């Protein structure tokens, strides 16, 4: 076993107070817990496997010498990576945000017969191949 | 070409100028707005149509290497010229 | 699942003796900060805003996260006292340059949309 | 206030505040905090400028790119002035001299430009007009400076009717004429007064107040029409002011009484040099005038504006005058000076 | 193996340094919990913490070890595990010409034991990690911050730290001085998605959920 | 005014401690709406929702009577406490 | 007139024709001085002296669990029963049927492209009702 003499702590896990965070953006954030959805215009569903954290979108404003898009938010461009929804929301508890989970979608298992095509007697006849 | 909105600013070749009671007007007083006078549409429009006597004529932009990726045309519909993606030269069918 | 090492405290009672005695540092330091520095204010306000950063921290109750304040307040301090630091930085504690924000609904929802 | 004019962002150097200002006599004391402030929170600030560019370059830096736009103005050229406000929805004018020059006198800076670009921002559209009066101005005031301060105050209201105009009292700062100007007087052995400083009461203001008023009165939709007098907390006599900063400095003090008609004829001497004179008749005047107490205008509270205690703001302007045997004396080392209770 | 674009394999030293793994194991079963040697004929030892002394000792020390030389230490941000950071120890030997990793871990709260004591080089390299991740180390000499700025709040190196920061400097006229104030960007910073949504390797494929 | 406005009641389609006010609306609720035409009474079920019966009265004044583990003739004289106090 | 925010403008609760509650997301922030609807009435309230007892959008959605809690149950159907009791209540008065026939006030495809604020503020829904009553009567690249 160890010898580091270790001690007995019994408390949810908080490190608001050393992450350096401003009051500002740990009170009145909302980070979404989600799994990304399939990008309709392919196929490939390998961006569709980890789960990612996302906060709430603050404004866009229009620069005023060329127009470009101005933020004052920090964290409009984080995005977290986790391996599952568990680790996913014991970081947002560790770090006090305030989190919405989404459940993970998954595609359905289909019956799919090519010999349906062609069929005596069913509306599953194809007009064209 | 290049116009002017009634205010006599130049409006670019994408359309924009300030309005009468935008406030960014002011950048240009004591200096100029900076327009180019080649409007590509006008340019382009100049150019003659090219006749080809085959259904499907190839443009490579010109020159080679130093042209645009080698695009394929087809001239089958007769109502209106083929036209390249890249560079904007049209082509025609020899009397279809 | 509760059995952790510690830093320096094992319990809040031990931690809370930092605590104090990194309060008793920063409480004889500030007549210094205010002079070596030369800044405008006066020792009652230095000594105040001394105040008010531990009392931020105030809802702490557990003694690993206390020693990472005490250990990071005390590297502040050594800054402060050996002139690592220069004015700008002692006085970024005051925010003198940024315009009060509005705490109340009504004031919020004029000026823009956060909350 | 159409739609570029919409604010947006966090009141931050990169957001759109909404406010487009013409700010006339922008490079002097208490044009560099206005600037300063108008693009701290994202305003298009146009600075017409009379002197050389050089003299303008510690207000770049005040507002991000494109931010801060410099113009080529003439005092006696009205469409420069045109050029300079067409485009605006604010102008504030600061112009204003302590001397009089071969070429401006105290009526044609105070009077006649004040009034030039008055009317040229009505004919403009302009929406509102920010006018900074002197606090002891009137038509029977032994200084043309507050004699014409009186004038010019009259002729922006007959031009400008909903303009706004403010009325500091002596206002102390860095870069000032006020706190300096005592200290600076140790060259010379003693501190003239006359009536040895017994009979004149001071109620000097601080620039930044001065500064967080204009602000918002520009913000504020009822301030348009309205008369303001921005004074400071407390009213001290001169001789108590002085002896005040001459503690801060740790300089000595050796004030001795003049009469009235002497400080004239030193002032006059002074008049000769060909740039900044360092004193004149009309800055004796002014120094030695008792500060007005008009309770019927509304002050610095009436903008949402603490006025700041000379006390608390005096060390910063005056730890410039002291010794390298005092630079580190603290402020509360110097007992507060005496103030004149109501 | 003469294949032109294809990197050659270098099985010999493969071999070599999958043995001296297992000889490390044997000899601190106390500590190493995994041991694993790269496709490129890189060692890797994982160890747990509280081994961090005695791990690096005996590889500074050992005869047949002789790593004399800390090539780099170094913490690695994975906010997916209870154990979010990974101490990295590069080190090498002269004698041998060879080179190990040695890898641990530790979270927010949990001190690592310094290893000035084996490797004088280290003092540096944990400041910047305490600097840059908030590890701390216990019985450093002085522990401070090495790269930031002073009064620097956070530690920009975590994976939830914004890449600008909550602060920005500029030159304020009205005090003279050097003021921070919250971030604002005149253009944002864009965020690309660039992943393909097709699978590139199939050889590090995982087991379905 | 200060009289009766709605009433919303609150209950689980399978918990038991939602047994009473089901075996109310199965063959009370008919009733207890002819006799009160004019006044909404919302029934809204969700899925492991402690019993609630909230009632609204004149200028958004809402009070909320707990019905978790009721039987099916408290809950009838839990309404009768509100449709006959009009407080 | 209130300027308000539109679906792609706000986090707000909408429940689809099957009784399932589901929450937008912030895409874009209101365009000028709009302000996200919610908040016009909050704001509106406090001004008139009945200030509303909700200050932020997890307050509001709290009070939308005391109305009706379905409302925050995002994805999920909740089941509705009691179709016997409706049945008997309706039954109560007998109103008679209107000789009328039935007809849906999209007879064609023409009636589909506009039914709202949005959809008809847009140029593209203004094209496909000209397409498919008028016909197609320069794609390169
Ligand atoms: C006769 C002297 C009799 C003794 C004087 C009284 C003793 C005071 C004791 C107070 C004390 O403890 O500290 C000493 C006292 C104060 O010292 P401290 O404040 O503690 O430390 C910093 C020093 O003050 C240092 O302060 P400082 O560096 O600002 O001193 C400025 C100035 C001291 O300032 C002045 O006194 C000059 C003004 C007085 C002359 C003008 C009188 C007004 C005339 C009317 C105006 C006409 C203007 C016309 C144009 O002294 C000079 O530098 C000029 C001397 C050049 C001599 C060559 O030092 C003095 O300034 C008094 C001496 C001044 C007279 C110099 C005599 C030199 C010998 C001849
Ligand atoms: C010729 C000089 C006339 C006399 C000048 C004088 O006596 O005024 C000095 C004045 C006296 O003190 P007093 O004003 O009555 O009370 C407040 C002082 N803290 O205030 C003082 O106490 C300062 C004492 C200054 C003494 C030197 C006088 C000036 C040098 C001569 C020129
Ligand atoms: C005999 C009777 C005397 C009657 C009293 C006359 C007092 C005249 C007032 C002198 C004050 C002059 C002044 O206001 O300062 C001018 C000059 C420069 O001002 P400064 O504070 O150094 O910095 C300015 C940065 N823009 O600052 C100076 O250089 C001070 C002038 C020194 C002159 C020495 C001769
Ligand atoms: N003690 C005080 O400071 C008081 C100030 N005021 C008033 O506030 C305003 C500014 O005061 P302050 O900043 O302290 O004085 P400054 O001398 O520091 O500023 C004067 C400004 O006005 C310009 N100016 C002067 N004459 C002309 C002219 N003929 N043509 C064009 N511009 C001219 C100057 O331009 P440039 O520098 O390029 O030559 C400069 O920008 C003035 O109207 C003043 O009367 C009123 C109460 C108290
Ligand atoms: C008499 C005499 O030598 O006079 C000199 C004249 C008289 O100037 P003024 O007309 O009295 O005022 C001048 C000031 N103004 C125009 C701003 C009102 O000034 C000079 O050239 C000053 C000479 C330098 C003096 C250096 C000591
Ligand atoms: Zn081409």
């Amino acid at each position: 076993t160890r010898d580091t003499q270790l001690i007995t702590v019994d408390e949810k896990l908080d490190i608001t107070t050393i992450t350096g965070v401003p009051e500002e953006h740990i009170k009145t954030r909302k980070a979404r817990i989600f799994v990304p959805a399939r990008n309709n215009m392919q196929s490939g569903v390998n961006n569709t496997k980890k789960w990612k954290m996302e906060f709430d979108t603050r404004e866009r404003w229009e620069n005023p010498l060329m127009g470009w898009a101005s933020t004052a938010d920090p964290l409009s461009n984080l995005v977290l990576t986790f391996s599952t929804k568990e680790d996913a929301v014991a970081f947002a508890e560790k770090n006090g945000w305030s989190y919405d989970v989404e459940e993970r979608k998954v595609p359905k298992p289909k019956s799919k017969s090519y010999g349906a095509n062609f069929s005596w007697n069913k509306r599953t006849r194809v007009s064209t191949k | 070409g290049v116009r002017t909105s009634p205010t006599g600013e130049k409006v670019t070749h994408t359309g924009q100028v300030y309005d009468d009671g935008d406030y960014r007007k002011v950048r240009f007083v004591g200096r100029q707005k900076e327009v180019n006078e080649n409007f590509a549409i006008d340019l382009i429009a100049e150019q003659p149509v090219s006749q080809v006597g085959s259904r499907v004529i190839s443009c490579d932009g010109g020159g080679g290497a130093l042209g645009h990726p080698r695009v394929y045309i087809n001239l089958d519909k007769e109502t209106k010229t083929g036209t390249c993606g890249y560079c904007g030269l049209q082509f025609r069918q020899q009397h279809h | 699942s509760t059995s952790v090492k510690p830093i320096f405290s094992r319990d809040m009672n031990e931690a809370k003796r930092r605590v104090r005695e990194l309060y008793r540092a920063w409480y004889r330091e500030v007549p210094n900060t205010v002079h070596l520095f030369q800044l405008d204010i006066s020792v009652k306000q230095g000594r105040d805003k001394v105040r008010e950063m531990f009392k931020k921290n105030a809802h702490i109750t557990d003694p690993r996260v206390v020693d990472l304040l005490v250990i990071k307040g005390k590297m502040e301090l050594e800054e402060t006292i050996k002139v690592w630091k220069q004015r700008t930085h002692v006085m970024r504690f005051f925010h003198e340059t940024e315009a009060p924000r509005p705490k109340d609904f009504l004031s919020k929802f004029y000026v823009g949309h956060d909350p | 206030l159409h739609h570029a004019v919409i604010p947006h962002g966090k009141g931050g150097r990169s957001s759109v505040s909404g406010i487009v200002a013409t700010v006339f006599g922008a490079t002097g004391f208490l044009g560099r905090y206005v600037v300063n402030h108008l693009g701290r929170m994202g305003s298009q600030v146009i600075v017409p400028h009379r002197c050389e560019p050089y003299d303008t370059m510690h207000l770049r830096p005040m507002g991000d790119l494109g931010q801060i736009i410099f113009m080529d103005w003439n005092g006696r050229d009205k469409d420069s002035i045109r050029r300079a406000v067409e485009h605006s929805s604010v102008v504030i004018n600061l112009v204003g001299r302590e001397w009089e020059t071969q070429n401006f006198d105290f009526e044609d800076v105070f009077v006649k430009i004040p009034q030039a670009i008055a009317q040229v921002s009505k004919e403009a559209g302009v929406e509102k007009f920010i006018h900074i009066s002197h606090l002891n101005a009137d038509i029977k005031s032994s200084s043309k400076y507050l004699r014409s301060k009186a004038v010019g105050e009259k002729e922006v209201r007959e031009t400008f009717p909903e303009a706004t105009i403010i009325k500091p009292a002596e206002i102390f700062g860095r870069e000032d004429r006020f706190l300096n100007y005592f200290a600076n007087i140790r060259w010379f052995g003693g501190v003239p007064l006359i009536s040895l400083g017994k009979k004149t009461v001071k109620q000097p203001v601080y620039i930044v107040d001065v500064t967080k008023g204009i602000i918002n009165a520009i913000k504020d939709p009822d301030a348009r029409g309205k008369t303001f007098a921005f004074v400071g907390p407390s009213r001290y006599l001169l001789f108590d002011l002085v002896q005040y900063v001459f503690a801060v400095a740790h300089r000595p003090f050796l004030p001795y009484p003049l009469p009235h008609f002497a400080y004239r004829w030193i002032g006059r001497l002074f008049e000769i040099s060909p740039f900044e004179p360092w004193t004149t008749r009309d800055k004796v005047e002014r120094i030695h005038t008792t500060d007005k107490i008009l309770p019927h205008l509304p002050g610095l509270e009436d903008l949402g504006v603490e006025a700041t205690p000379l006390e608390l703001k005096a060390i910063e302007v005056l730890r410039r005058h002291r010794t390298y045997r005092w630079l580190s004396s603290e402020i509360e080392d110097v007992q507060p000076a005496k103030t004149i209770p109501t | 193996d003469t294949r032109p674009t294809v990197r050659p394999r270098n099985d010999v030293a493969h071999k070599q340094l999958s043995a001296f793994g297992e000889y490390v194991a044997e000899i601190l079963p106390k500590y190493v919990q995994q041991v694993q040697v790269s496709c490129f004929n890189e060692l890797e030892i994982c160890i747990h913490p509280d081994g961090v002394i005695p791990v690096l000792t005996f590889l500074r020390d050992h005869s047949n070890a002789q790593f004399k030389s800390l090539a780099d230490l170094t913490a690695v941000d994975i906010p997916t595990r209870q154990n979010r950071f990974e101490i990295v120890y590069n080190l090498l030997s002269l004698r041998f010409n060879s080179r190990i990793r040695v890898k641990t871990y530790t979270d927010e709260l949990t001190p690592i034991e310094s290893s000035v004591p084996v490797y004088k080089a280290a003092n540096w390299y944990e400041r910047e990690i305490w600097d840059m991740f908030g590890v701390f180390f216990a019985n450093h000499p002085d522990l401070r911050r090495i790269l930031t700025d002073y009064g620097f709040e956070g530690h920009p190196f975590r994976k939830d730290f914004p890449l600008s920061g909550y602060v920005e400097l500029r030159y304020d006229d009205e005090v003279k001085r050097v003021v921070a104030e919250p971030v604002e960007l005149a253009q944002e910073f864009r965020k690309f998605d660039l992943n393909s949504p097709w699978e590139a390797f199939p050889a590090y494929r995982q087991p379905p959920e | 005014k200060l009289g009766l406005r709605e009433i919303r009641i609150h209950l689980c389609q399978r918990s038991p401690g939602s047994q009473g006010v089901r075996d109310f609306i199965e063959k009370r609720y008919v009733e207890l709406k002819k006799a009160n035409p004019d006044l909404p009474i919302l029934i809204r079920e969700c899925s492991d929702v402690q019993p609630k019966l909230w009632a609204r009265y004149a200028f958004g004044q809402e009070k909320n009577v707990s019905l978790n583990n009721f039987s099916a003739d408290q809950v009838t004289r839990a309404l009768e406490n509100v449709l006959s106090s009009k407080a | 007139i209130l300027p308000g925010a539109a679906y792609t403008e706000k986090s707000a609760t909408y429940v689809n024709t099957e009784g399932r509650a589901q929450q937008t997301k912030v895409a874009v922030t209101p365009p000028g001085l709009a302000r996200e609807d919610w908040k016009i009435i909050r704001a509106l309230s406090e001004i008139a002296g009945m200030t509303l007892p909700y200050d932020t959008l997890d307050q509001v959605r709290n009070r939308l669990e005391e109305v009706s809690p379905n409302l925050v149950r995002y994805d999920d159907v909740e089941g509705a029963n009691y179709f016997q009791q409706a049945s008997e209540l309706s039954k109560l008065v007998n109103q008679q049927l209107l000789a009328d026939p039935l007809v849906p006030p999209q007879l064609t495809i023409k009636d589909f492209y506009m039914t709202d604020s949005i959809s008809r503020a847009s140029q593209t829904m203004a094209k496909c009702v000209k397409a498919v009553t008028e016909g197609a009567h320069p794609s390169i690249c």
